[PDB]
């Protein structure tokens, strides 16, 4: 955990997993099951 | 255990009877 | 993790709230 | 060691004695 | 407690000698062992083995059991055994 | 995807331009490559709707005019996170090899060795000829990788008449892929789903492919090509074998067996039900026979991926995703448990089996971290392999269970062997003849177990966010198989 | 080794009083039992024959089975 | 989060003990060298036991397509039961091993194991449905296997532990197919109306199958005569560790399954009758087979084995609550004496003496003494048990026989006659202090000792259910007196000096000696070879 | 997540049309988890018919459970 | 037995076609 | 009486049987804390109804 002790270079793969980490959900939904509350909650409408 | 706490600790049993003799009560 | 539980402790609060 | 072996009967309930006679006193009081 | 130092295990070869069925308590001694002056053989052996076993030792393997053959062997065994 | 695709290949080539002895600048400028590859495979994971038929990112340049037998690129579904484990594993591999000198095993040969995306290239391969070409086109990078750096057992080889039935098994493969290309002109797998076949050919084709494939995918009786391929495969190319070699089988299957014959899949359920099954049972009563480590691993792994097999038949939505989960979890799960296994060769520098002892001495993290991955190869509840079987196991959804009942012996002795195997190993106080050298683990060693440990709970508990990204992909495949 | 077997010949004394002693709490019973048997491994050995002495050691051996 | 709370104790006792020091809850890191205890754990985990019903919900796990996401637990008349119970007997544990811990150093990843254990158990008690449950299921098997060797100090004890833990996992996979079967005919997760769904309608005669398969499930996790895991085995670990996998993993999370299933075994009554016979069957037979054993730990599980074939007995009479109750009392009861034994397997820690019959029976604690309470109040007495929760369910094996017609089991399916016999078997058969069980280690027995109405009456917080009309029952009343004779036997004939019937050590008539069933059942049970 | 009802134009047989071929495949799934997510609304109700009762918690809607299962046929 | 256990693969295949004759 | 007393009481309990008095058990077994003396009077007035019901069915028993 010395960055400044580089001394095989891991800074490349430390900032890899910090970029992972921010690697976020990004809240796409477009989803079939996303799409199903949808279509069939106006199926459920039709109740 | 530490011999003031022994003496009041074991209770003399005397609650296990009084389960023994409601359960008696109970009983006929 | 004691102060951690602690936090791990608020955010079951929140996800208790949220069951609440 | 030897004496715990000897007063094993009276260990076998801790207050025997005691305990009829604090079981008699409550039936003393309950009546 | 106490360590089990070299005479720690010469007291526990001492109560093995204790053990005065058919051994006289003078002919039994660190270096005078059973078989020496009080006279042993495979039954007052064992029987000093099975005195011994519970008092020292604890640790000593049944196919060796004559090895010991005198006092201060069992003295070494209380010396040398992972139990004291 | 049109630039951020083909990252290894402008990397390795372009490091191809640096001898450079001093070691230094090609392994970091290679992990660098590989890296970014991985992270742009990830923004692509991000870049995902679960929504379409289509495939996700599609890309192509004319490769043979008439006919346009051209590279088709689609990602969508099964292949989405398959090229991510792809990309997840291949740094693994780079990382493997921050070794100091690294000289006779030329550090930048390895790293232009590993860094050949063509596994990139057949998952998102989309028409069958050029798919066809790069799982058999991956074995030259694989046969350089196996022994070049690879661990010398015997003379360097593979069973000469079983390597003949592979490579054969795959040319035969070849003979179908054609009958279907001028079957009907149909060049490209969208075409090839859309296109009918004769329910008499079908099954030939089927089996055809099966060839290849079933020699890819470890059935029992041609699956010995594993063992002998990773006890003397190196570190790094064990962890691409389990990785990625085994999922071509199940993913060739996936895509151009099921949606692709569905009257010739149909009609050979119950034959892959028991081979896959009797599969299971045989290796997972062999780990008695073989004492030798690497080949507990990849017959550990031969029994996954035959699960793989017992769960990909079916139109069960929860079927495919377990069979593809499984999958998932076996590159996750086996390549660290062939990580594992390298260390502790490497640390111990001894290829017998018995000589493992006194480990919670020497490498006691080594240990815990063993654990952590035997948990999974046998499937702890709770892991992500877990959740990959069990759909497996539900497969027999609208099923009559019967095949459940023999995936029954082969998980249940399964998981015995593996408790008794890393018990066998990490067991007693069994002083060796080390010297007093211990090796403990490394942080760049703890860092590369880092990522498999990361995947296997995040999918474990909770698997969302893989069977979402999925769901749509094959259950559009299952209905064409309707 | 009819007589250097006190090693051997002796050994089981202690096993033979433990698992006598293994049925109750056995403390006059097989204390009683485990003199007898030393007396009776003790008489035993008598003969200066192989073949006797080994006919012996398999009477001590059903014994120890007991 | 109110239940993952031991999962966390162990998930930084697990890494952080060994990095931490002196203190390691927040500060005070490695001023000394670490000497790291279950502290955080404990005083992390003490606040659950006050559990109270008060209408609480669910919250996500794993959310497979076919499944659901958002689980957890409703309230009702288990659940908060259940709760309570696991978390006093995992507090009780984890007093007693940071008791009997502090020598090993794998003590701190130990104990990790021991509330992944408790972790484990709890996904079973409160898994609101069954695939939540497996996860907990196969945990447990996982977790009894950890803590199986952690003492470690033998090898081919392992050697066979592994040959042990084929069962755990043959049980494991009894519930997987059985769950898998669920899934194949119910299509949902939901306990309530499922019974109404199967309640109506391979072999084609399916649905008893699978209910019969989770019991063949909750029969491999467990450990009693034939299914037995952890009897050969399960003692070289911590008295506490067999404590714990012989309460709560051998039968209480395997029963907590079949009574969230208890509708599923309603709507069979096939499926009630096969678990009643293997039940009555496994009591009458571990009772039985239980004579003449010669140890000073085993017996309590030479216990347990029938203590627990008469509960699943009970279970499977349709009298789930019944047995349920039962199984409270009966951890409670077997976790004290079980804690009694680590407190005498302590005292041969401090000396290596058997004593003579005054100290094989105290020596001279009075925080130990109570060993003689939780037996005897466990034997099958009027004064909380015998005719609660075995001799009213005896009641009903009467009418048992008055149904099935065979007058050889339920007349004796009370087997104080032999757990009596064996109670004693333990109970009889250099210096060291008077002060042998230590104040860490006895807090515990004294508070369980404390723990010995509205759930042992049943029949009144849930009164006249559709089928669950039993009890009372039109039953002769004669067994209110007749087999609290055969506990008088079994506990005058034990006090004299030889209670084996004089002759039985050797065998009858001078056939093989190896036909006796010793090496029989105590190796897999070894019935037909 | 916009996806239409009608699939073009498919025949029976489905030959002809590869184009609305694949989009009947592709939407007629879409209806397949239409129903198959009613099953799972339908089963999220029989959660709250349990919840509403507490005290039945099997009867008052268990007829209407039945119901929701008849989204599902075939049981053999 | 190994052959015992190919056709009785197969036989068990089999049992899933008297499955689907079951209806 | 069934729509009221589905209310408070598991499907009426039994209907045949006629159990008829759980209208204030019930509330003295809910309504405090339910700790042991909670109420000894409904307690065996219920005991003692039960007690002629089991009277009742094994005279049934008999034939």
């Amino acid at each position: 955990k010395w960055e400044d002790w580089e001394l095989p270079c891991y800074i490349t793969s430390f900032l890899t997993i910090v970029i992972l980490g921010v690697g976020l959900n990004a809240k796409p939904d477009l989803s079939i099951e996303t799409w199903a509350h949808q279509k069939a909650l106006e199926r459920l409408e039709m109740e | 255990p530490k011999t003031w706490h022994t003496v009041t600790g074991k209770g003399l049993c005397a609650v296990m009877w009084f389960w023994i003799l409601y359960r008696a009560k109970q009983d006929g | 993790a004691a102060a951690a539980a602690a936090a791990a402790a608020a955010a079951a609060a929140a996800a208790a709230a949220a069951a609440a | 060691k030897h004496p715990m072996l000897s007063n094993q009967m009276r260990h076998a309930l801790p207050g025997l004695g005691i305990g009829v006679a604090a079981f008699c006193v409550y039936l003393v009081g309950e009546q | 407690g106490s360590f089990l130092d070299k005479s720690e295990v010469t007291d526990r070869v001492l109560s093995v000698v204790k053990n005065f069925q058919k051994v006289d308590p003078s002919k039994v001694t660190p270096k005078a062992n059973f078989q020496n002056d009080l006279g042993l053989d495979s039954l007052d052996s064992v029987e000093v083995v099975m005195a011994l076993e519970e008092e020292f030792g604890f640790e000593i393997p049944d196919n060796e059991a004559d090895k010991i053959q005198s006092i201060d062997l069992a003295v070494d065994f209380i010396a040398s055994h992972p139990q004291a | 995807l049109s630039g951020l695709i083909l990252c290894p290949v402008l990397g390795s080539i372009i490091l191809l331009f640096i001898p450079n002895s001093r070691i230094r600048l090609i392994r970091l400028i290679g992990l660098c490559a590989s890296l970014i590859t991985f992270l742009y495979s990830l923004v692509l994971w991000i870049q995902f709707d679960s929504s379409t038929a289509k495939f996700q990112f599609v890309e192509s340049l004319r490769w043979l005019p008439y006919e346009n037998i051209n590279f088709y690129l689609g990602i969508d579904g099964i292949s989405l996170f398959f090229v991510i484990l792809t990309t997840f594993l291949i740094p693994i591999c780079i990382l493997v090899g921050w070794s100091g000198m690294r000289s006779y095993g030329k550090e930048y040969i390895i790293a232009f060795l590993i860094c050949e995306f063509l596994m990139i290239a057949v998952f998102c391969m989309l028409d069958l000829l050029l798919f066809y070409v790069f799982p058999e086109s991956v074995l030259i990078p694989m046969f350089i990788i196996i022994g070049v750096w690879g661990s010398r057992q015997r003379k360097i080889k593979a069973a000469y008449q079983f390597f003949l039935y592979t490579l054969l098994g795959s040319l035969f493969m070849l003979l179908a892929i054609l009958l279907i290309l001028f079957q009907t002109g149909t060049t490209d797998l969208q075409i090839l789903l859309t296109t009918e076949f004769s329910e008499r050919r079908q099954i030939f084709l089927w089996i055809a492919f099966f060839a290849s494939f079933a020699v890819k995918v470890p059935m029992v009786p041609v699956h010995i090509w594993l063992p002998e391929a990773h006890v003397e495969a190196p570190t790094a190319g064990s962890v691409i074998l389990a990785g990625i070699l085994l999922k071509f089988g199940t993913y060739g299957f996936l895509r151009f067996s099921i949606p692709m014959f569905p009257e010739a899949t149909l009609c050979f359920t119950p034959f892959i039900y028991t081979l896959s099954a009797i599969a299971i049972i045989y290796t997972s009563l062999t780990t008695l026979r073989q004492i030798d480590l690497k080949k507990i691993i990849a017959y550990s792994s031969v029994a996954h991926m035959n699960l793989v097999t017992i769960g990909m038949f079916s139109p069960n939505i929860q079927g495919i995703g377990g069979s593809i989960l499984l999958m998932l979890s076996h590159g996750l799960v086996s390549s660290a448990l062939f990580l594992c296994v390298g260390v502790l060769y490497d640390r111990h520098k001894t290829r017998l089996v018995r000589y493992y002892g006194g480990l919670v001495s020497t490498m006691p993290n080594f240990s815990t971290i063993f654990f952590s991955f035997t948990l999974a190869n046998m499937s702890l509840p709770g892991t992500s392999s877990f959740i990959g079987e069990f759909l497996i196991l539900v497969g027999a959804f609208q099923r009559n269970s019967l095949v459940a009942t023999l995936a029954a012996l082969g998980m249940i002795l399964g998981a015995a062997y593996s408790l008794w195997l890393y018990n066998r190993v990490v067991s007693g106080n069994l002083k060796p003849d080390f010297l007093h050298k211990f090796s403990d683990l490394n942080g760049r060693e703890v860092f590369i177990f880092i990522p498999f440990l990361v995947g296997l709970v995040w999918m474990g508990v909770y698997p969302k966010v893989f069977l979402d990204c999925m769901h749509t992909s094959v259950s559009n495949l299952v209905q064409h198989g309707k | 080794r009819r007589a250097a077997q006190k090693e051997r010949v002796r050994i089981l004394y202690r096993r033979a009083l433990k698992d006598t002693l293994n049925w109750a709490v056995h403390r006059h019973i097989f204390y009683r039992d485990a003199s007898d048997l030393r007396e009776k491994f003790n008489v035993n050995q008598d003969v200066e024959d192989v073949d006797r002495i080994d006919k012996l050691i398999a009477h001590g051996e059903a014994e120890y089975n007991k | 989060l109110i239940v993952f709370l031991p999962l966390l104790g162990s998930s930084v006792a697990g890494f952080f003990g060994r990095f931490l020091g002196s203190e390691g809850s927040a500060i005070m890191t490695t001023t000394c060298v670490s000497f790291s205890s279950i502290l955080s754990l404990i005083a992390f985990y003490e606040v659950a036991l006050g559990a109270s019903a008060c209408y609480l919900r669910i919250a996500p796990w794993i959310s497979s397509e076919m499944f659901d996401a958002s689980w957890g637990f409703l309230f009702d008349s288990l659940t908060v039961v259940m709760l309570i119970v696991v978390t006093s007997i995992s507090s009780l544990v984890h007093l007693y091993s940071i008791s009997y811990m502090s020598e090993d150093p794998h003590s701190p990843r130990f104990m990790c194991y021991l509330s992944i254990f408790t972790f484990f158990m709890l996904m079973l008690v409160t898994g609101d449905n069954f695939l939540q449950l497996f996860l907990g299921w196969e945990g447990v098997g996982l977790a009894s296997y950890l803590l199986i060797h952690f003492w470690f100090t033998r090898l081919q004890a392992d050697k066979a532990a592994i040959k042990a833990m084929l069962v755990n996992r043959v049980g494991d996979f009894g519930l997987a197919l059985g769950i898998l079967g669920c899934f194949t005919l119910f299509q949902t997760v939901d306990f309530s109306t499922i019974f109404a769904c199967a309640s109506v309608p391979m072999r084609l005669n399916a649905i008893s199958l699978i209910c019969i398969l989770l019991f063949i499930g909750a029969v491999g996790k467990s450990a009693q005569i034939g299914l037995h895991t952890w009897l050969p085995d399960a003692m070289e670990g911590p008295t506490p560790v067999s404590a714990l996998i012989h309460a709560a993993t051998m039968v209480t999370a395997g029963v907590f399954m079949i009574a969230r299933c208890s509708p599923l075994f309603e709507y069979s009554p096939t499926a009630l009758i096969v678990i009643t016979s293997a039940g009555a069957m496994t009591s009458f037979l571990a009772a039985t087979t239980g004579i003449l054993q010669n140890d000073l730990k085993r017996v309590i599980a030479y216990s347990t084995c029938s203590q627990l074939g008469y509960m699943i007995f009970a279970c499977g009479i349709s009298n789930y609550s019944v047995s349920v109750f039962h199984l409270m009392n009966h951890a409670f009861f077997k976790a004290l004496l079980f804690l009694s034994a680590g407190s005498v397997i302590h005292a041969m820690s401090d000396e290596q003496d058997m004593r003579k019959m005054g100290g094989l029976a105290s020596s001279f604690p009075l925080t130990y003494a109570m060993m003689l309470i939780g037996s005897l109040s466990l034997i099958g007495f009027p004064f909380l048990t015998g005719f609660y929760s075995k001799d009213v369910i005896l009641e009903l094996a009467y009418t048992k026989y008055t149904i099935s017609g065979n007058f050889a089991f339920w007349l004796g399916s009370v087997s104080v006659l032999f757990t009596s016999y064996y109670s004693f078997r333990l109970l009889f058969l250099d210096i060291s202090r008077c002060h042998d069980a230590p104040i860490p280690m006895a807090i515990p027995l004294i508070l369980l000792a404390l723990g010995s109405n509205f759930w042992a009456n049943s029949l009144l917080v849930l009164p006249k259910n559709e089928i669950l009309a039993e009890s009372e029952f039109a039953a002769p009343t004669i067994i209110k007196l007749i087999p609290i004779l055969f506990s008088t036997l079994g506990a005058f004939v034990a006090y004299n000096v030889n209670p084996v019937a004089d002759q039985f050590q050797r065998a009858f008539q001078t056939s093989t000696f190896c036909n006796r069933l010793y090496s029989f059942f105590n190796k897999r049970w070894f019935f037909d070879q | 997540f916009e996806e239409s009802a009608p699939d073009g134009f498919d025949p029976e047989n489905p030959y002809k049309d590869p184009v609305a071929m694949v989009e009947m495949r592709e939407h007629i799934v879409r209806e397949k988890w239409i129903h198959i997510e009613k099953a799972k609304i339908l089963r999220e109700k029989v959660k709250w018919c349990y919840r509403v009762e507490g005290v039945n918690h099997y009867q008052k809607c268990r007829h209407l459970v039945q119901q929701y299962l008849d989204a599902t046929r075939g049981v053999g | 037995g190994i052959f015992g256990i190919a056709l009785p693969i197969i036989v068990y295949k089999g049992i899933v076609k008297d499955f689907h004759m079951q209806d | 009486t069934q729509e009221e007393m589905s209310a408070a009481k598991i499907a009426l309990g039994s209907r045949d049987m006629c159990a008829h008095l759980l209208i204030p058990l019930n509330k003295c077994r809910q309504a405090e804390f339910y700790l042991p003396w909670k109420c000894e009077d409904e307690r065996h007035v219920y005991e003692k109804c039960e007690y002629e019901l089991v009277m009742e069915r094994m005279l049934a028993m008999k034939k």
